[PDB]
RNA sequence: CGGUAUCUAACCAGAAAGCCACGGCUAACUACGUGCCAGCAGCCGCGGUAAUACGUAGGUGGCAAGCGUUGUCCGGAUUUAUUGGGCGUAAAGCGCGCGCAGGCGGUCUUUUAAGUCUGAUGUGAAAGCCCCCGGCUUAACCGGGGAGGGUCAUUGGAAACUG
RNA sequence: GGUGCAUUAGCUAGUUGGUAGGGUAAUGGCCUACCAAGGCAACGAUGCAUAGCCGACCUGAGAGGGUGAUCGGCCACACUGG
């Protein structure tokens, strides 16, 4: 795994003597084989954050489909009010994507993907849109078994 | 040649030895300027691509609009966009002089190209960025090809790469093929000099 | 809206507002009126020079300019740099460029362009304020 | 071999006037930006020679020289009355 | 006064003319009824392409050519099978 | 079923879908006739069973679910609407999911799937996308 | 044009580098001076005695015979949303009805061919964008061939959908 | 086929059609004598404002948005009116 923080936010609550400080740590974690995941920790200390967020993680793993180094169709995520379109690109073209959909991206083992965020930019949804759209993602041999076919007769 | 300064200081704040290894980043390997001995610092999504543009373009030592005119002219070339690339820099006059040996350093070798002491094929050229094709023979003009310097470049040179041949009897060489992209130093991610100019 | 009902009255854009409405009106005095053409740079007489206080939370001195274009508008302008030449009844040229701190200024004096001079003592982002190589 | 002029077809609207009448046709014709097929209906005169047709009938109409200060169809054949 | 003629084209001190067909007065560089060949005087034995039925086809219309595309379609032994052409 | 007896019929499957349902019954036409079984074909459902009755007859479709209950349709949608109708060129014949999914056109060699209009150099009016 | 392009010989590293930025957006830092003054600013905002934001010097970073400023257009802007948005509380459902034109319209059969799909012929000039070749010492530039581009016309077929 | 305005709703009087003639290279209210009262418009007539049209140019993932300098085609003008 080869985490990656994403945001470190520094929130606040506040008492009757005053305002007591904490940081939200954002950390994306994954091995380049096809399998990320995301984590959220709060601590008082930026370094006790990551801890949490990376122990986190470890628990949310999902499976990327990526066949040909790509995604093998399009879809578009969709979490709150975030929103994010995944397309697949040509062998060769880089990940175009935005702050936190492209730490998702490369973390995943993903080479050649372009995206574009239409909804908010909050980077905790940015996150969770990704995720979602990278649940309705489905390789051919899977469509085919389901549908009585084979991959021949699909394609 | 045409960035007439200094050499080590532009590896050390890269960090690569631009000049074959180790060579300027024996003593001292860190940054140049007032700081560097203090500390470094964190790099960015910017940072992180935009210091691989620098590691080749410093590397042949080509101006930026020249080094952004290439890069669209291969991108109407079979295959991927950052692999092309860079085959197209490995193919100017310079680079094709330095492989062979003639030179010490680019540095020279441009310097050499300049003033017309090689000829392609019978001809002068007194250009460095002539993007030479396969199978031309590039040789050194007969009025200079007893030169001290040329001469004392070769024994104290390194080996030749595969995609070349070449006659320290006959000072003739020629590319025999285009190379695949492994065959370079390969220390620099292509993908992300493709990255950086869509941003 | 239904596709019927955006073809029987479609849809129009919002329409772009000018930062710098005094520069994009020209002048000819033979048939009086104002031309529409867009220029960089346009000249006038400074008719009173002095200075105004900012608005919050600033508190300098600012110097600034009330000059009468070539077209005939009035407006106002502001003196960059430290230090000026500029009295009633001189000739400058100005630019765009809308200074925050100030309520009305809206356009920027370029320093150096024509009866006005360059900032003294000045080594460095020397091209701007308009002065030349020491050496 | 002989060059042919061309040839409409349409709904008598008014017989008004002496010797002609006033063809309407009809036709789909789509949206230039959302791609809707919308009606057009542009009307013509047609000289008509003996007063023949009605208001309200089917009848075609060939192309000629301007027989008129407006006028340059000529009634051809009718069809439904 | 339709004639077949020469078109310049090429940069500057490089010429290269294209032989057309036009009337004697549109402009030397504009309107024309047609395009013919080539014609480069630079190297030196000139390159010269015709097209040996649309030429011929048209000096027989009246298009008498001028003063430089005669020569050119004499050597190309052109000119002389419209002589033939006509006594035949 | 009012404007629409295809989006009707498809919604209604899309709405049986989604509660898991086994079964589903309609009032049956010619068009949707060719629908069910284009579905039937690629697997899509089960089966189809046509019942006379006193009018016009119904329709009865059996959902597909794989195993461990995962389903097999993920959506469908209509293209060509009353208030604004789509016909496609032979070479504009669309992919959908790079061919993962298929897309009902109606030629004039009768309706087909995207991948056989386009194998016959025709294109027509295209209905709906399934995947 | 013009003794112009090009070529050969003798000697010189000798005559030939600036511009703006360094708080973050955004690559790149420390000293001295000033003290809500002088001043900076595209936005967040900086100057009240330790100023990485003002002024100078040192050092760095992007370009480079150029480098910045201003003006104008497209993008980012899904911020007029056909592709591609919305209306309970954020801007946004007429106070409600009767209804002309208009928009849309249940099931089956036969027929037509206006919309729809398809074959052939004519044309959409040259130059320009793109692809393949070649000529200037390369490049820009210049030549040869092609491709693309029309709710385009004439003409022959199909009948699933709208009329 | 390619524009903004309804905080511009009516416009038209050789104007719409016909019978004979004159005129022109040529058909035609193009002009004339007589008869008639038609014709265009919410599918935007009329009026005001603005503008030469195109091949093409800049930007954009595209659909689109903005422009009509250089080069080629067409139009109009030549101090203002006849
Ligand atoms: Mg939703
Ligand atoms: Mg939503
Ligand atoms: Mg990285
Ligand atoms: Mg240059
Ligand atoms: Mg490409
Ligand atoms: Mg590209
Ligand atoms: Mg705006
Ligand atoms: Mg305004
Ligand atoms: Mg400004
Ligand atoms: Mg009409
Ligand atoms: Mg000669
Ligand atoms: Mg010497
Ligand atoms: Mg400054
Ligand atoms: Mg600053
Ligand atoms: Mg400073
Ligand atoms: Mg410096
Ligand atoms: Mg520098
Ligand atoms: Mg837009
Ligand atoms: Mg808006
Ligand atoms: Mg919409
Ligand atoms: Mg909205
Ligand atoms: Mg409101
Ligand atoms: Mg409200
Ligand atoms: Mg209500
Ligand atoms: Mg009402
Ligand atoms: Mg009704
Ligand atoms: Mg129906
Ligand atoms: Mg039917
Ligand atoms: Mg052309
Ligand atoms: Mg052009
Ligand atoms: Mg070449
Ligand atoms: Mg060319
Ligand atoms: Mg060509
Ligand atoms: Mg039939
Ligand atoms: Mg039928
Ligand atoms: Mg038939
Ligand atoms: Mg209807
Ligand atoms: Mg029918
Ligand atoms: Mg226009
Ligand atoms: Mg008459
Ligand atoms: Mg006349
Ligand atoms: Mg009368
Ligand atoms: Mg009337
Ligand atoms: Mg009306
Ligand atoms: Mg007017
Ligand atoms: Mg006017
Ligand atoms: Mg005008
Ligand atoms: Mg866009
Ligand atoms: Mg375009
Ligand atoms: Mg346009
Ligand atoms: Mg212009
Ligand atoms: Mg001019
Ligand atoms: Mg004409
Ligand atoms: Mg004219
Ligand atoms: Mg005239
Ligand atoms: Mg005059």
């Amino acid at each position: 795994l080869e985490e990656r923080v994403v945001t470190i936010n520094r929130v606040a609550k506040v008492v009757k003597g005053g305002r007591r400080f904490r940081f939200t740590a954002l950390v994306v974690v994954g091995d380049k084989n096809g399998h990320v995941g995301f984590g959220t920790g709060k601590a008082q200390e930026v370094p006790d954050a990551i801890r949490k967020a990376v122990e986190d993680a470890k628990k949310n793993m999902v499976f990327v489909p990526t066949v040909d180094t790509t995604i093998p169709h399009t879809v578009v995520g969709h979490f709150g009010g975030g929103e994010i379109l995944l397309k697949p690109a040509s062998a060769g073209s880089g990940v175009t994507a935005g702050g936190p959909v492209r730490a998702v991206l490369e973390l995943a083992g993903v080479a050649d993907v372009s995206s574009k965020s239409l909804g908010s930019n909050t980077p905790i949804n940015m996150v969770r849109a990704t995720i979602d759209g990278i649940k309705q993602l489905k390789n051919a041999e899977d469509v085919a078994k389901l549908r009585g076919k084979t991959v021949e007769e699909l394609l | 040649a045409r960035y007439t300064g200094p050499s080590w200081k532009v590896s050390r704040r890269l960090g690569i030895s631009l000049s074959g290894t180790g060579k300027e980043l024996e003593r001292r390997p860190y940054a140049p300027g007032q700081h560097g001995p203090t500390q470094r610092k964190k790099i960015s999504e910017y940072g992180l691509q935009q210091a691989e543009k620098q590691k080749l373009r410093h590397m042949y030592g080509l101006t930026e609009r020249q080094f952004k005119n290439t890069f669209n002219k291969a991108g109407k070339l079979q295959g991927k966009h950052g692999e092309n690339f860079m085959i197209l820099l490995e193919q100017r006059l310079d680079n094709i002089v330095y492989r062979l040996g003639l030179a010490r350093t680019r540095r020279a070798a441009r310097q050499l190209v300049n003033h017309g002491h090689i000829t392609v094929d019978g001809k002068r050229v007194d250009i460095p960025s002539y993007q030479v094709s396969v199978g031309q023979v590039i040789s050194v003009r007969e009025k200079s090809a007893k030169n001290s310097a040329i001469a004392e470049s070769l024994e104290v040179s390194s080996f030749v790469p595969e995609y070349v041949t070449f006659d320290a009897e006959t000072l003739t060489g020629s590319l025999n093929r285009l190379p695949e992209r492994s065959e370079l130093a390969a220390e620099i991610n292509e993908a992300f000099i493709v990255e950086f100019y869509s941003r | 809206p239904t596709i019927n009902q955006l073809v029987r009255k479609p849809r129009q854009s919002k329409i772009k507002k000018s930062t710098s409405p005094a520069l994009n009106k020209g002048l000819n005095s033979f048939k009086r009126e104002l031309t529409d053409v867009n220029s960089p740079q346009k000249r006038g007489v400074c008719t009173r020079v002095g200075t105004m206080t900012p608005k919050k939370p600033n508190s300098a001195l600012r110097k600034y300019a009330r000059v009468r274009l070539s077209n005939g508008i009035e407006v106002t302008a502001y003196i960059p740099g430290i230090g000026h030449n500029l009295q009633e009844h001189s000739v400058v040229l100005i630019r765009g460029g809308r200074v925050k701190d100030l309520p009305g200024v809206r356009y920027h004096i370029v320093r150096g362009a024509l009866d006005t001079a360059g900032v003294e003592n000045r080594g460095q982002s020397r091209s701007k304020y308009g002065t030349k190589k020491p050496k | 071999d002989r060059n042919q002029r061309k040839v409409y077809t349409g709904r008598v609207v008014s017989d008004k006037m002496d010797k002609t009448i006033t063809v309407v046709v009809e036709t789909y014709k789509k949206h230039g930006l959302y791609g809707k097929r919308v009606k057009y209906s542009k009307k013509f005169k047609a000289h008509d020679e003996n007063n023949i047709a009605k208001t309200g009938d089917v009848v075609r109409i060939s192309e000629t020289r301007p027989l008129s200060a407006t006028k340059h169809f000529r009634l051809l054949e009718v069809v439904e009355e | 006064a339709v004639k077949i003629r020469l078109k310049r084209m090429g940069s500057k001190k490089k010429p290269f003319y294209r032989i057309v067909v036009a009337d004697s007065r549109f402009p030397r560089d504009g309107r024309s009824i047609e395009t013919i060949g080539t014609y480069n005087p630079l190297l030196d034995p000139v390159e010269v392409k015709i097209d040996e039925e649309a030429t011929l086809k048209w000096m027989h219309n009246g298009a008498k050519p001028s003063d430089t595309v005669r020569n050119l379609l004499s050597r190309e032994g052109i000119m002389e099978k419209f002589h033939n052409q006509k006594l035949g | 079923v009012m404007t629409d007896p295809i989006a009707d019929f498809l919604t209604r499957i899309r709405n049986a879908n989604m509660v898991k349902h086994d079964k589903l019954e309609l009032p049956a036409s010619k068009i949707k006739k060719e629908i069910a079984e284009i579905l039937k074909r690629e697997g899509f459902i089960r089966d189809v069973e046509y019942i006379e009755d006193d009018n016009a007859g119904t329709i009865r479709v059996f959902l597909k679910y794989g195993a461990t209950g995962e389903r097999v349709i993920t959506g469908l949608k209509r293209i060509s609407k009353p208030g604004l109708r789509v016909y496609a060129k032979s070479t504009e014949v669309p992919k959908v999911l790079n061919g993962l999914g298929i897309a009902i056109v109606s030629t004039s060699q009768g309706v087909l799937t995207d991948k056989e209009a386009r194998a016959k150099q025709v294109g027509g009016e295209v209905l709906a996308y399934v995947w």
